[PDB]
């Protein structure tokens, strides 16, 4: 179910109806990217990773 | 080592358990409510005629209508003023509540 | 180097995968409703008499 929300293709998938919007804002998605390059950023500061 | 070779990292970690929680745990019913209110905005828009020209009957004779159709200047009857005729529809404005919700 | 010579470089990494995800995957609608609302301001003021 967790995958099923940072992309939209389980549940939270809207329904197809004909003649209206089948668009879904991914506001998981939007959460995770500001995470990733925050905590991925130090790890990667220095040639030496293992003090 | 003597031990398992394997490491757990949680994210977000519960008490006395070995599986975090992730953020989308608790944004289940924020991104449903979310979609609801762009696909509404996008409903109204999309399905408004736009670019669509209402001539009232009568307002303008056959060979009137012909060259205010071609771009030329016209003359039309007294009694009906084109300025509150010729409708030209457009997307309607979009609620202030959607935009705050 | 006993190995094969290619060097790969995701853009954004996919978990556990090779190929990564450009950006046009994630404004695939925006730009698809962005286009809409620009068509539509051209076809009111085109049309409409001057």
């Amino acid at each position: 179910e967790w995958n099923d929300l940072m992309r939209i293709e389980g549940k939270a998938k809207p329904p197809k109806v004909k003649g209206r919007s089948q668009v879904q804002p991914k506001l998981v998605r939007r959460q995770a990217e500001w995470r990733y390059s925050a905590l991925t950023e130090p790890f990667l500061g220095s040639n030496k990773l293992f003090k | 080592d003597g031990k398992l070779p394997f490491v757990l990292i949680p994210y977000m970690p519960v008490k006395r358990d070995m599986y975090g929680e992730p953020d989308a745990e608790l944004l289940g019913d924020n991104q449903a409510v979310l979609g609801a209110v762009m696909r509404g905005m996008i409903d109204l828009l999309g399905r408004s005629a736009n670019g669509q020209r209402g001539m009232p009957k009568g307002m303008l004779d056959a060979l009137n209508s012909r060259r205010y159709r071609e771009g030329e200047d016209y003359e039309y009857n007294p009694t009906q003023n084109p300025a509150q005729m010729i409708i030209e529809h457009k997307f309607p404005e979009l609620p202030q509540s959607a935009l705050t919700m």
